[PDB]
């Protein structure tokens, strides 16, 4: 947000600077340092399947997609832990036909035994926000489903 | 409702702060009440009869801070003053208030979230018909629900919890246990033993759970008037086992001081 | 490069001071981490039916101040309930929120250096099918470097560094050694004594350099089963000295408790 | 003359709070002077050749605070580099500098209230020939007036008040008192005690009023070279009492230690 002389908190003015306490003006912070570090994957309706481009960063750690609810706790997570760096991980949702595939160069790599089981509770995705593990970029496709249209 | 403060406004209008909201942040901070204040002299204050002028003297009373500039407190002849801040915020232009009392009035007025006036003393002065006698500063409370830390220095005292316990043991022994911080405990000899062999447990009562050591305790006494010895096991489950030599029915005066770590 | 925020800015634009700058310096001032907080009821919870009504409480969670303003909480029945306070900075208009959770599931997400939700637990609530049963807060932690104080009162218990040590001393003697905040000393004798004369100091290890003192310790001792009692010298340099009586081939059994100060 | 900081400005112009008037607020909150500081490695400073690089670390010294972000400092080979904190307000564009110097070279000066540069080490950086071999930082003291805690846990020492008194018994007794916390005292035993009998009083000097026990405490002894044991009665008048075997013109050696609770 914009800095603004005396609702903003800043010493500023005549030496050595001065913030005054105001009612309802008082003194609004404006922003922080590094904002480029807060970045937000909104989900706001209920999902069903997705296919995502994952473009892990570190090898031998778990890569891949968590999912948080709106209380900042998490209930399914599509993590994989490779033994090299894949060039980007393919993962699909869909019910009939799922692909979980890590691409390095030319070569297609099937990711399911890798996989953590116990982390990925479930398929449907709720109102909340996701997370990125271990990955440097993401590419997504959401897919929701209406009754009628 | 949730008023969020600490956070920033795109608009510029979300979230503003005001006195009280900062000032009930602030007390939470330093671990401070209505009734207590942060207080420091940049320079010390002078003595002018019955008067007393705070040079630069700076307080947090109520989490609401002031700086006191050769500001000036009348005094009363050969009494004992008590300083007061007075802190009315119906008073736009001038909240804070100083007074000298009879008495300490410190009401601890919750002025951050209720109306009122705050009264809080700091400064404790005693006169005499003449000027002031002697000065003593109002202690800084620090309420705090616990502490991780490395070193410490203590210049006064610190209060541990204490414990005391009277166990009968038994044949004619009587035992005074003190327990402080719920580890050290020294244990006083009292009575007189008869009718008891080596390696016999006691009687008498066994010790109570809150004084029971981890392991078997071995407690030296002293027979009074003698040259002879003796010495008590404290195992783990309260049970007082003899260690002294054979004592007949003629009941002999045992007195003594043993310590023992219970953690 | 070096961020100011606590200067004045001549042109009103140099040195703009952050949410995150100011939860940080809040952070260092209280000395809390990301897994406490800061609360103070001002007034009462209000517990009716199935939920927790926040009358008027203010809470410090990663330096972050925030005020609950009768606000509710539901809670789940015949369950102890972890109330949490959950920060996330992306939503902007309404960045804290609380939950009523089945464990404590605080976090500790540094929120004011990198990404994600803070959620520290505050409050633990205990309920019937019908209603409130109980409610204890969580701690709040102060984590401090090196303290400085006149005088403290502790409620609870205060833990100070323990460390034990078993010398085999010579001549069958035994001794464990227990020293805590590293100055008081208790030891406990163990096994038998043989083949030893008085003022002859004893054939065995001798005490580690943590457990000597400054001056010579006397330690009485006593003979299990027996009238008889000795005493040893632990050294500075770390030796015993033998000061009971000259002991013959056959092992007497040595036991008791003794004190001493190593500074 | 009263200036008040923390209060609501009608006409937004009544009270201005600057950055010395809040530099002083949060000195007092956390309990600092002028020759320490608040320090957080938020992310561990990284060592490259003979240069230190704080990634992030966050420094509150004299209420002022500010963040170093990827700021190196050279350093010296083969040397013990004491890292400052530089704050000099005048230099209204960069108030805040870092410098390894040869040593600890800070000064404690007031820039809150006046003039000057204000110097403060917080890291020991020991070099070698190539790069760092070790740091170590600065102690943060937290000076406070009265603590009113819970809990504690201290990883390294507390520090107590220590009275020491010698007092000549009488009869050839000699008593070592130490005395921490005005509370737990060990006594040692010294000398050779000649002519005396059961429950007969000291010839010699009494106890002094800051070691008088609440109690009669029963502390006892042994004989050097002997099986034979004494105790003494230190009564809360100060008088000692002696309760061992009656002794005879020729003067027997004693020693050993015993404790006991003032209050």
């Amino acid at each position: 947000g914009k800095v603004i002389a005396g609702m903003s908190k800043i010493y500023g003015g005549t030496a050595p600077g001065n913030y005054k306490y105001i009612k309802g003006t008082s003194y609004t912070y404006y922003g922080e340092s590094d904002i480029d570090r807060l970045s937000r994957w909104d989900i706001k309706e209920e999902i069903f399947s997705f296919m995502g481009i994952l473009y892990p960063k570190l090898p031998k750690t778990p890569a891949g997609v968590r999912f948080l609810d709106d209380i900042g706790n998490e209930y399914t997570a599509i993590v994989f832990k490779t033994e090299q760096v894949q060039d980007y991980i393919l993962i699909n949702t869909d019910v009939n036909d799922e692909t979980y595939q890590g691409w390095k160069g030319t070569t297609a790599l099937n990711l399911f035994p890798v996989m953590d089981f116990e982390r990925y509770r479930t398929r449907i995705i709720e109102k909340g926000q996701m997370e990125l593990i271990n990955l440097s970029k993401a590419e997504f496709k959401i897919k929701r489903k209406a009754d009628f249209v | 409702t949730i008023k969020n403060f600490t956070f920033f406004s795109p608009n510029s209008t979300e979230f503003p702060v005001g006195s009280n909201n900062d000032g009930k942040l602030y007390m939470m901070l330093t671990g401070m009440d209505y009734r207590t204040i942060r207080r420091k002299d940049w320079s010390s204050p002078l003595n002018t009869a019955l008067n007393v002028q705070y040079t630069n003297t700076s307080i947090i009373a109520g989490g609401r801070y002031f700086e006191l500039l050769n500001e000036t407190v009348a005094l009363k002849g050969d009494s004992v003053n008590y300083i007061h801040a007075n802190i009315d915020l119906t008073q736009t232009a001038n909240p804070v208030s100083l007074s000298a009392e009879t008495a300490n009035n410190s009401n601890g007025v919750d002025i951050n979230n209720g109306s009122g006036v705050l009264k809080v003393c700091f400064d404790i002065v005693t006169t005499s018909g003449t000027g002031v006698t002697s000065t003593k500063p109002i202690v800084q409370t620090s309420t705090l629900d616990s502490i991780s830390v490395n070193d410490m220095t203590v210049s006064g005292s610190i209060d541990v919890p204490v414990q005391t316990l009277t166990v009968e043991a038994g044949n004619g022994l009587q035992l005074q246990l003190t327990k402080k911080n719920n580890d050290l405990v020294i244990v006083r000899f009292f009575g007189s033993v008869s009718n008891i062999q080596k390696g016999w447990n006691m009687s008498g009562t066994w010790v109570d759970r809150p004084f029971r050591p981890a392991a078997v305790q071995s407690l030296v006494g002293h027979f009074a008037g003698r040259d002879t010895s003796f010495h008590i096991d404290i195992n783990p489950n309260g049970s007082i086992t003899w260690w002294g030599a054979n004592i007949d029915k003629t009941p002999i005066a045992t007195r003594g001081n043993g310590s023992y770590f219970i953690k």
